[PDB]
């Protein structure tokens, strides 16, 4: 049982900061991902990290402008979005993933799941 | 002389039969039905950070080129016609090391339906990983996973549902865990997509509650015994430096052998857990001891009345707040 | 040779003999070789046993022929064996020394006698509440694994009570007190009745030197310091010495015993009994350090010199009746 | 009753198919796509330098000879047919013990294609030999490799390659080591040439960081402890002869004795790790500090005073250049 | 062309040759020469009561039905024929865990005769069980043997002889235990008869005798130094109440401690050994020391004179017996 | 479609081949050339005098039976062919536990070549018995040696030989020893005749000199600080009985727990090693230093200064004794 | 990451003593291996030598009158070559090898290599 | 490298000891053998003996009466000839033999050999 709340959106023409805090069973879940979902198009995996050890992956086109990393004082998980563009016009959700649930990219293998921070560049 | 009757039965059952290929394949997926009788959890290791299980693993499934009419009974063969069958490829994925049993023969049984359903049972002995959340430890709580799974085929392939519902896995009254009690078992069946696709996925928690008294008699109670041991010195007269000199030393020392040894059976986690945090509040307790004396020792060259107080009171004061906050 | 080509020709392996009718009877002989390891840490013991599985497959019968055909272990392949297994064995495998030792001896009427030599480890519960003081018993459970008891059915043979050579057994920690061959047919499993033949024998630890080296040192660290006594109350110095090395001598021998024993969390009788005496010991400095805060006498000394002794007698008394 | 169709397929396939000759046997090399999910690295063993690795390795080729037409489908066969057909020899050149998990069956996939491309995935479990600098322990950084190369086959014959370029390797989030933290992986491709041949090579490495947390409360604060438990003896009056030599002489021994404990859970390394300078330095001051009090009693039958400035300044200068020297 | 010559006589020997059937089927016993060539002997456990052998177990007997004529020569075929002949069914009685070599290939040689004769040799390393006396340790004599007998075979079918009379076993120098010697080894033919019949037994013993040199250095020399360092408390004087008491506690300290040490390396046997003796009269001697100085308190507030005679001189004579009684 | 033409000429030297036949049977011996690629020296253990290597063993042979012509390459055959072919029977005389690696196949290669050479290669991973002479430990030097030969075939059918000379064995820069430094390796090849025949020896030998390095700070250091401690007590006063005995005791005490500790991760060997002379010399010096104080105690109920230059001077002179006599 | 820099060459007619200075990560490169190369002919292997424990390996025609040796504490390996012949007119180069990058003899299993240097007799 | 050196014959009509004295790398070669020849006959195995442990075999002729023992402080394996009867007419020579180095029946076996005493009755 973990709960997901993300804040920090908001509309800007730049660099923004999002932002992901969690509470429950951490250790269940080891490993935190960020998606983003386009209006009609399915929903996109952006990044992924893990609690211990702050091991990080990427996808392509966020590579080399999105960072992600996470202090375990506060249990928050946090996106620092740099060098916004156009593309980047979609929900970003915070999710959860279990130990052995899987690929990080789908997903369908993460249980729980946020409520969705609106960004509009 | 049914005998070869059956035999011409099974000849034929076999007779241009294809291991190789699934039932139904290239058509709907074949449904799996898993119960699991658990023998027993022999180990439960927490610097390997896993636990030995053994069990009776059956699988439940409909071959209809296996199926025979005529003859009303449940065809138990030996459990060598396997090799001649067609099985699911079951792994465990958080397994670590697992092998079937073998004596006097391999612990396998196939049972055959009018229907054609097939029974396949095996008893197995596996290690299977459990990470372990020791922040807490020794008051923790673990949950322990077996995840079932299939290697080769995918959910279009074939399909894993847990026989019975919530009855599907019994034996669980059988563990006699030593250090753990079982608490509570849960079924959970769910699809995990990797590259390659989407498998089918089984699996079986327990979530084990550590008992505290082996831990009581073993590692509290001497360093409590330690720190009132120290007190000791506050009654001797302050001219008797030797004497309350060596009672200050003698007891952080044997606080260090107490704290090396407890960390010796334990992995090497950075964070700090709840007994090493008693243990860091003890060796305080006997330093402060000890350097209550030098500052005697330093003035003189009252204040053991004041501590004769004051030590019993804080460690009095430290004791509940530590058991409150881990209870 | 003809008997054995016409024989496995028209042989069915895969099948039970008279599939579809009466259980196969099968008589079942033990032949203990020797217990190599009894561990309480690991709950479980090692046996190495000679099984003998006897039944009639009239499949096998030959004519003409009057004498028992020996065969050697290639010939086990060929033919139905039951599935036969030990149900609480951790593990367990064959010795295939020089070859595999299995053996297979086929009469005319059909008996068929399968002996193997089997090394097992065995899982034993075992209760350590009067440890070492302690009688433990261990089972081997005997079981088929796939057939019910509406195809295979097991009993001790006659010749069970004189070939199973337990009382030739010698153990370096343990003694064979009793045996017992108990017949279970009501083990009803999920998919039917199993009939399970199960060998009882109760093992009691020898008491010698090994209960005097746990006990010894404990008593003789008391004895230390009760010494402390007839030292005089002016050596400060001497006597907290005295009361402080017994005390942290008595602590390490109870971290160190427990942790050479296994993490179970139950009260050994080893346990209470340095929990006794590390009473004494700590009692002994606390009454030093009372006797000088009052000089801050003699007498009292005394008094506690002849208490000691006596109620370290007396719940010595009370410790050993309790668990003998 | 597609499934007969695929069963003369299968056959047709494997009529006349010789295991022993590779794909395009006597012309171009064969390419092999290689990748790598990660399941977790169980054990980092310094003392026999190596880890255990499980990991399920995956390899894809074309064979020609397994191309099929009319079935627009992937054939997921079962594991045994992997018997009847050509693989590489791939083997781990730095490997130790390694094995592929058979429960319940052997974790072993057959996926073939259409086109004759064909999947074959293994569940391994291997301890990998790592070569360890331990000059900086327990500050040190180690670079652990996994060497993947052919044994038979040389590049005139088969080429290994990263399927999918940096992304080959995934699951190295799942590893959760608890004494090393996973700062980067390489994929490394290269051509490596023997007496018998040139051979393909596939490396995999890790550089992991050790976690000081662990050894912070184990080592070095037990260490600082009994130094400034040492000091204790220059605010004791000088005339306790007894109690100032027995505060030196059990700092000595208690030093010793944490000395040994750590020594013995490493290799019998001949140079001086960064942990031993430590112990050494901190066995100096308390050696000097018993040291300090023979002179003051040899000069008896102040200086006190200047010690219990000297030592603490020193010992805070020593602890300064140590630590940034190592960090 | 004599390889084809050979092959068809080879060919010829296996065409109809049945393996389930002994030579001389229901006939006389077959009789088998057995020569053991010991390669060494790796370990010798008391706690596990068993020793590692390492040894070439050759057999030799003669099957007519391998009697092949034109060829004067010995045929030394490979290891893999004899999966295809006869082979008698010899086990060791007493071994607790043995395995056949097989690197590069199976450790196994074949060897036919002109005449039939068949030699069959094996390097076998064995785990045989010994049970130990240990009431005498360190100064013990040990008797283990080696049981060689036919498993299924009886008296009637089978016979064992040693080939070669008392010769048959050699390598017997070659044997270096660094804590035994090898004093004698002996052969012993006998018939052991069960309830299936009566087997033929071949029996192998040796007779080790322990190395005092480790125990003197190890053990007994530590327990005296400690025994002559309480004595130098008699001349210390009796005002030195601090000195003395530390003196009798550190030995009686110490000597539990080596006591401990000793046992842990023994298998946990009731009845006392002569180490044990040993152990407990020196505890005796330092006991009574403290025990001494605690009679020479209580009457002060001569005796160590009389004290400084006795004790050596009773260590003295309890050393003598001692140690004529165990040699 | 030169794989057809291959697969024919394959299959026309497999038919008729009988594996029981060597080459050349009832002729001339077959030579064997014999190569090593050394991969590592994982572990020289002291307690079982042995040592675990891993390298490429490969063997050089003709089988005109296997020749072919219209073929103008090396025919690099799969690893499963070598059960068709006949190989060495090529054993490790001084092994004692030795496996082959198979993952993901047995890591084995098979290379023919037109005129008949058969190459044949295998990754074996090898415990192989080295005794050790402890005289000089641990400064000693050892000389293990890996005794290959063949098993069932005498000098009359094969021969043994390094295939390159001196260069025959390779990868000896590679060994990474942390206790050992290979000093120098040599190839020796004999004939050695037992009672069945006299078989070929191929014999390699590593000389290994042990590191001093971390015996120093391990062992020596320790105790020449305990040594050094004891001195103190002669600064002291005589009137200070408590201080001085305590300083005596437990450096007496500290002195047996290093020499057990070392005693037991060697083996129980009965002579006395290098490091037990300097043990037993510093446990003299510090029992003969309590000695003293007890000779100045009973005298004076001088000889301190005349202490204070003897022990230091002795020890010293002790030191230079025992450098030079091990150097 | 290791540099090499070789220096001790020049013309003679005699002994000469070249040398090669190594730094970074020497670690993970523990094998060192001398190299000439001929105008006009290949790379020839000279001979190799480890880092720890100091065996050393040469070839049959400067066997024997070529000897390495190596101080670890100012990281350098240095190649004493005497009774020089007409032979022995190549550029002398410095390499590392990986702990399982192969055979010796084989330069192009050496990933570090230096400039080179001159010797002309 | 072992060096033997044997003494201790001479020409008798009674009991007589042979010695051997060996000196150098004795570990390697824990096993010394005696061996005769008579002129014209190959040379015969007499007995063996262990540095360690004083294991010792005889050949049948010599069984019972000649006895071997050895004394690890000098080094030296001496022959004690008993009951010398006119078949004891031969060279007799000292060998050493290897660890792994087979039967020691066979002289081909032993590496090192001693020069040779006459021994004539
Ligand atoms: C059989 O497997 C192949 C290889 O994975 C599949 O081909 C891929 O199909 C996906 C879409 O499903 C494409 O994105 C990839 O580019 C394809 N790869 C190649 C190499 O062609 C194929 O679709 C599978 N067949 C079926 C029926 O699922
Ligand atoms: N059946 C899971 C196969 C897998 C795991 N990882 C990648 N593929
Ligand atoms: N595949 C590596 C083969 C090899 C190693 N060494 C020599 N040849
Ligand atoms: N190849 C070893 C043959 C042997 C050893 N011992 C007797 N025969």
């Amino acid at each position: 049982q973990v709960q997901l709340v993300e804040s920090g959106g908001g509309l800007v023409q730049g660099s923004l900061r999002l932002s992901c805090a969690a509470s429950g069973h951490t250790f269940n879940y080891p490993i935190m991902g960020w998606f983003r979902q386009a209006p009609g198009k399915e929903r996109e995996f952006v990044g992924a990290i893990s609690w211990s050890g702050g091991s990080t992956s990427y996808a392509d086109s966020v590579k080399d402008r999105f960072t992600i990393s996470r202090d375990n004082a506060k249990n928050t998980v946090y996106l620092e979005m740099n060098n916004l563009k156009p593309e980047d016009t979609a929900v970003y959700y915070c999710a959860a993933k279990g130990r052995y649930s899987g690929g990080l990219y789908y997903p369908t293998n993460y249980d729980y799941w946020g409520q969705g921070t609106q960004v509009t560049v | 002389g049914n005998m070869s009757f059956v035999k011409e039965t099974v000849d034929k059952l076999l007779k241009g039969y294809d291991i190789r290929l699934r039932p139904d394949f290239g058509g709907p997926p074949v449904c799996v039905g898993m119960n699991i009788d658990i023998a027993s959890i022999d180990m439960v290791s927490e610097v390997n950070m896993d636990y030995t299980l053994t069990m009776y693993f059956q699988q439940y499934w409909r071959d209809k080129r296996l199926a025979y009419s005529g003859i009303p009974l449940n065809l138990t063969l030996d459990n060598r016609v396997a090799d001649q069958l067609w099985v699911p490829d079951t792994y465990f994925l958080n397994d670590k090391k697992s092998f079937v049993h073998g004596v006097t023969v391999k612990n396998r049984m196939i049972r055959l339906h009018p229907d054609g359903t097939v029974l396949y049972g095996l008893r197995i002995t596996t290690t299977a990983a459990c990470m372990m959340d020791l922040r807490r430890y020794p008051l923790d709580e673990q949950n322990c996973t077996l995840e079932i799974e299939s290697y080769g085929y995918t959910t279009d392939d074939i399909e894993f549902y847990w026989r019975g519902g919530d009855k599907a896995v019994t034996g669980v009254e059988r563990i006699e865990l030593p250090q753990f009690s079982i608490v509570e078992h849960r079924l959970v069946s769910r699809n995990v997509v990797f590259a390659t696709g989407a498998y089918p996925r089984l699996s079986l928690s327990f979530r084990l509650k550590r008992n505290i008294g082996y831990f009581i008699l073993q590692t509290y109670m001497p360093s409590i015994l330690i720190t009132i041991l120290s007190w000791v010195s506050f009654w001797i007269n302050y001219d008797a430096s030797a004497a309350r000199v060596a009672l200050g030393i003698t007891t952080v020392l044997t606080m260090t052998t107490i704290n090396t040894h407890l960390r010796e059976t334990l992995p090497k986690i950075p964070y700090v857990k709840a007994i090493d945090m008693y243990l860091m509040g003890c060796f305080v307790f006997v330093f402060l001891a000890l350097l209550e004396y030098a500052f005697v020792n330093y003035i003189f060259f009252a204040i053991d009345r004041w501590s004769r107080i004051v030590f019993p009171f804080t460690f009095s004061l430290f004791n509940l707040v530590y058991w409150l906050y881990y209870v | 040779l003809p008997n054995l080509d016409g024989l496995i020709a028209g042989y069915a392996r895969n099948f039970r003999p008279g599939i579809g009718g009466p259980p196969v009877n099968v008589a079942l002989a033990l032949e203990v070789a020797s217990i190599d390891h009894i561990s309480e840490a690991n709950m479980e013991y090692t046996m190495t046993v000679f099984l003998h599985q006897s039944w009639r497959d009239s499949r096998l019968s030959y004519n003409h022929t009057n004498e028992t055909l020996g065969l050697d272990s290639r010939f086990v392949d060929k033919l139905w064996l039951p599935d036969t297994f030990i149900v609480n064995a951790k593990s367990a495998w064959f010795h295939d020394v020089t070859v595999e030792n299995k053996l297979i001896r086929l009469q005319p009427d059909g008996v068929i006698l399968y002996s193997i030599r089997i090394t097992s480890t065995v899982a034993c519960d075992m209760d350590l509440a009067k440890y070492p003081m302690d009688e433990q018993e261990c089972m081997l459970d005997l079981e088929s694994y796939g057939y019910s008891s509406e195809d295979i059915v097991y009993y001790w043979s006659e010749s069970q009570e004189h070939i199973h050579g337990l009382d030739k057994l010698q153990l370096a920690q343990f003694t064979i007190t009793s045996y017992r061959f108990t017949t279970e047919l009501m083990n009803f499993k999920s998919a039917g009745q199993f009939p399970r033949l199960s060998l009882h024998f109760h093992l009691r630890r020898n008491r010698g030197v090994y209960i005097i080296q746990s006990y010894m040192p404990s008593v003789l660290l008391v004895a230390m310091s009760w010494v402390s006594f007839w030292i005089s109350q002016a050596a400060v110095p001497a006597r907290v010495s005295l009361g402080i090395t017994t005390v942290l001598t008595m602590t390490t021998l109870m971290v160190s015993a427990r942790s050479s024993l296994p993490r179970a969390s139950a009260i050994k009788a080893l346990d209470v009994y340095f929990w006794i005496c590390y009473v004494f010991v700590f009692a002994a400095l606390v009454e030093y350090a009372f006797a000088h805060f009052n000089a801050d006498a003699d007498t009292i000394d005394i008094y506690a010199r002849a208490v000691f002794p006596a109620a370290f007698a007396a719940v010595n008394v009370i410790y050993w009746a309790a668990y003998a």
